[PDB]
């Protein structure tokens, strides 16, 4: 009879036909990734076109249930979410050109191979080929020639294709009524239609711009640091009063500053917490990783793995006959099947990846009740979040000890909590400028803020003043620096890490408040404690179904992103870095003073 | 006396195929010996709730006629096969009376009704247009109007077709997995009352 019934029978039926097709896609994936063979590959395209081709179909028909005449805020949400057009709405040609443009940066990202001039019998591949050279070398030259290099091959491959990519982007988003590309990207933390708990797409930009403010002196501090012992390990290059060498960040991007802490290391005497040894002295399995993963979701009240876990996974390398992908992913094939795809080793970067993996999976169970087109994270930080606060919980040294993998006579003194929090900040602190400085960039670009002609020169600038890292030689617009990461050359949102390491501090706070932990932020571990499990898993349980803001209410009290958790979390390195930044000068020049 | 002539318990549980939920099996167990003891016993079984009874008094008791219901639900779906729930289930393939006497017998079956392909043999009522009385049967396939513009027998806008199919595989989570239903129905009427217990020497 009205429309809402109508809309109501429309989402009964679609949840039905959509967990069928989308178990069948995701059951031709995983065959595919356990199990590299040419009909999986044609089995997968099958199942993915099958699926796309439904979701087509019910876009064009959930359109023609108008929006305004529902009530229910579930109801709205699902339609909300089917309605969007994507691409559909563009002309055949251009969605085929744009679809085209995707696939070959993708080829050319995958498959592109540099190596030196003059030398071109053997070449290496980005993964491991350069990333080992980026990550372990100590010589000035080879990570200059491996930078340069690759930015010069794939720069001058990839520039024409974002030249057309921003263009087709930008047309099909301001025919899907937002102002641009960005504003897409940004709508998936727009709240509509509840009283008080409204999140706007321009309050982003504001919000994300205020946390960096917070962000900035301890990220300054760091830098100087880190500026003081590459100087200690370069001597000429670095400049006391200047930004740091781009390519001497220890990865091929700036993504992390993780390979810089054994050059930036504060007491190289005392030990490290590397636990390794142990898990090889009693003999530990990667099903006893995984039993020891699902001891701590017990020990916190979440529910425990179904036997279809245990019996599906792959938590094993299979051998030489069979090829798997070797990237550890949870998978929520849908039907209650929860799978974990992880090559184990027996490592202590393993054991916890086992904990953030089962922290997606537990995310994933907990939404199961949920319908189908709102089993996602409230938003795209949310589901990332949930895993790394696990990965921060496990690492503690009263995990370690609780369950027996550390001595129990091991001395906690300052020194090791400092080491420890600056590798922590080394892979989290120094992630945000470069994250905020790149999505900052995206959004400028897509709003056509920057010119085409002044893409680089803006770029550096950003760079300098936002990240304080200073090009080797200026670039000129042949060059596309930007493209030659994952996520951007492959069309994927970066702003989902920026928020993701804000809500993990939050979250922490939240859980270790509700456990009743007593010490340093970094010192807790939320085993134990069935109501932080509970705070937990009433947000989890809800999924997409309430917004953000709510949901951040339900954990952490509040209806915003907040900087403060992770700055009482780094505020003993914070008051160290300032105790050791005296003779030193924080800040940086944006001048070329180091090198130019 | 000596007793013989056992009810045909085998062909319920021990079938080698069971109806869909919506055309669920309906057997009128009459004049024989009903042991139920061996169902109590068994192992095999996940759920045996009864209502209005125990099991303990069922082997004395006496009772007219025995209505041993089949059909195959979700492993979630099993909940509301009893007196005052509801769900699509209960809503649309089979409904329990408030005022019911009998036993509910749910067993995991995923060995045997899930193929890796995909078992769609077995379907499930998703749309009606009023809930269904106790123990009604529904197996109308015709085009579910939920809208005010007639169907005509074409499955467009609007109009689905009301029966779905569980696309049961082994792979499943034990809330997906197929469950084998057997409800036992007992009433007494004022005919005699035929179905007996066996009765100790
Ligand atoms: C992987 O694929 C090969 C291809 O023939 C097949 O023989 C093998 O059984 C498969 N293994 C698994 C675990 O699926
Ligand atoms: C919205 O719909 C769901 C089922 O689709 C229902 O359970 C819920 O109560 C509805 N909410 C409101 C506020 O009507
Ligand atoms: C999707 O596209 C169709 C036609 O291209 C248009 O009528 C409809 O309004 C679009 N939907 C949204 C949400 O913009
Ligand atoms: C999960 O826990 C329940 C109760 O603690 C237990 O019965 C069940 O066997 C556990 N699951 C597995 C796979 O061990
Ligand atoms: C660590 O603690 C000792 C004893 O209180 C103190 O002498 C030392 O200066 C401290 N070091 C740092 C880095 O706080
Ligand atoms: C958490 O519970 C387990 C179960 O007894 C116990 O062995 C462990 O020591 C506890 N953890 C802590 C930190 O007390
Ligand atoms: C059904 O099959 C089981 C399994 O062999 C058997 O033990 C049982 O006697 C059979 N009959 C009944 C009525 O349960």
């Amino acid at each position: 009879s009205t429309i809402e019934e109508q809309a109501k029978t429309f989402l009964d039926k679609f949840n039905h036909e959509a967990e069928d097709l989308f178990y069948q896609s995701s059951l031709a994936s995983w065959n595919y990734n356990t199990n590299i063979t040419e009909e999986n590959v044609q089995n997968m395209n099958n199942a993915g076109d099958k699926w796309s081709a439904f979701l087509k179909e019910q876009s064009t028909l959930a359109q023609m249930y108008p929006l305004q005449e529902i009530q229910n805020l579930t109801v709205k949400l699902q339609l909300q979410a089917l309605q969007q057009n994507g691409s559909s709405v563009l002309s055949e040609d251009k969605s085929k050109r744009l679809n085209t443009i995707l696939n070959t940066m993708s080829t050319i990202y995958s498959t592109g191979k540099v190596c030196n001039p003059d030398n071109p019998q053997e070449c290496l591949l980005l993964e491991p080929g350069l990333n080992e050279i980026m990550a372990n070398s100590l010589d000035y030259n080879e990570r200059l020639w491996a930078w340069e290099s690759w930015r010069s091959e794939v720069g001058k491959q990839l520039r024409p294709l974002y030249e057309e990519y921003v263009v087709l982007k930008n047309e099909m988003a301001r025919a899907n009524h937002y102002e641009d590309y960005g504003d897409y990207w940004r709508g998936d933390y727009e709240v509509n239609g509840v009283d008080g708990y409204d999140y706007s797409r321009g309050q982003l930009i504001e919000d994300v711009e205020h946390t960096f403010e917070e962000i900035k002196p301890l990220y300054e501090h760091l830098h100087a640091y880190v500026r003081a012992k590459l100087m200690n390990a370069y001597p000429s290059y670095i400049s006391p009063i200047g930004c740091l060498p781009a390519h001497l960040l220890g990865d091929m991007w700036g993504r992390f500053w993780t390979n810089l802490y054994s050059l930036t290391v504060p007491f190289g005497q005392k030990p490290n917490i590397d636990v390794t040894d142990a898990m090889v002295d009693q003999a530990w399995d990667a099903q006893r990783i995984f039993k020891e993963a699902e001891k701590f979701f017990v020990s916190v009240g979440l529910p425990n793995m179904t036997q279809g876990f245990w019996e599906n996974s792959m938590l094993t390398d299979p051998g030489n006959v069979q090829k798997a992908v070797c990237h550890p992913t949870a998978w929520d094939l849908g039907k209650g099947d929860f799978r974990i795809l992880m090559c184990t080793k027996v490592t202590m970067d393993d054991f916890l990846t086992a904990h953030h993996e089962m922290g997606h999976i537990q995310y994933d169970m907990a939404y199961a009740a949920q319908p189908f087109l709102l089993r996602n994270g409230a938003n795209e930080g949310f589901h990332e979040a949930v895993g790394e606060i696990m990965s921060l919980s496990a690492a503690t040294p009263k995990h370690l000890k609780s369950i027996g993998l550390l001595s129990p006579d091991f001395q906690e003194d300052n020194e090791t909590e400092i080491n420890f929090l600056l590798k922590q900040a080394l892979t989290i602190v120094g992630t945000l400028p470069f994250t905020y400085m790149l999505e900052k960039w995206r959004w400028m670009v897509f709003k056509g803020e920057i010119p085409k002609d002044q893409w680089m020169k803006k770029w550096w600038e950003m760079k300098r003043e936002i990240v304080g890292v200073v090009e080797p030689v200026p670039h000129d617009e042949t060059y596309c620096d930007p493209a030659s990461l994952f996520h951007v050359s492959n069309d994927y949102s970066f702003i989902r890490y920026y928020t993701r390491t804000l809500y993990q501090f939050q979250f922490q706070e939240a859980l270790c408040q509700a456990a009743k932990h007593e010490g340093p932020l970094h010192k807790c571990d939320i085993s134990n404690s069935t109501e932080a499990g509970q705070k937990l898993f009433n947000m989890l349980r809800l999924g997409k179904s309430e917004p953000w803001t709510l949901a951040l209410e339900n954990v952490v009290g509040a209806k915003n992103m907040n900087v403060r958790p992770l700055l009482n979390y780094f505020e003993p390195l914070f008051t160290w870095l300032k105790d050791q930044n005296k003779n030193s000068f924080v800040g940086w020049s944006t001048d070329w003073s180091p090198y130019a | 006396p000596n007793i013989t002539n056992l009810c045909p318990f085998g062909e319920v549980f021990n079938a080698t195929r069971f109806a869909s939920v919506y055309a669920w099996n309906r057997k009128r167990i009459s004049n024989c010996v009903a042991d139920y003891s061996v169902l109590y016993n068994s192992a095999s079984f996940s759920t045996f709730k009864c209502y209005g009874v125990s099991p303990t008094k069922l082997n004395d008791l006496c009772f007219t006629n025995v209505y041993a219901d089949s059909f195959v639900i979700r492993g979630d779906e099993v909940r509301q096969i009893a007196p005052g729930q509801t769900g699509t289930i209960a809503d649309y393939n089979y409904k329990l009376p408030d005022d019911f006497t009998g036993c509910v017998i749910a067993w995991n079956s995923n060995n045997l009704d899930s193929k890796v392909g995909g078992n769609y043999n077995y379907l499930y009522r998703l749309f009606r247009k009023s809930n269904l009385k106790p123990f009604e049967r529904d197996i109308s396939t015709e085009i579910y109007q939920a809208g005010s513009t007639p169907c005509n027998g074409v499955k467009g806008f609007n109009c689905y077709f009301p029966l779905q199919s569980y696309g049961f595989q082994p792979t499943y989570g034990v809330g997906y997995q197929p469950y084998r239903v057997v409800v036992l129905s007992f009433e007494l009427l004022h005919a005699p009352a035929t179905v007996c217990g066996p009765k100790k020497s």
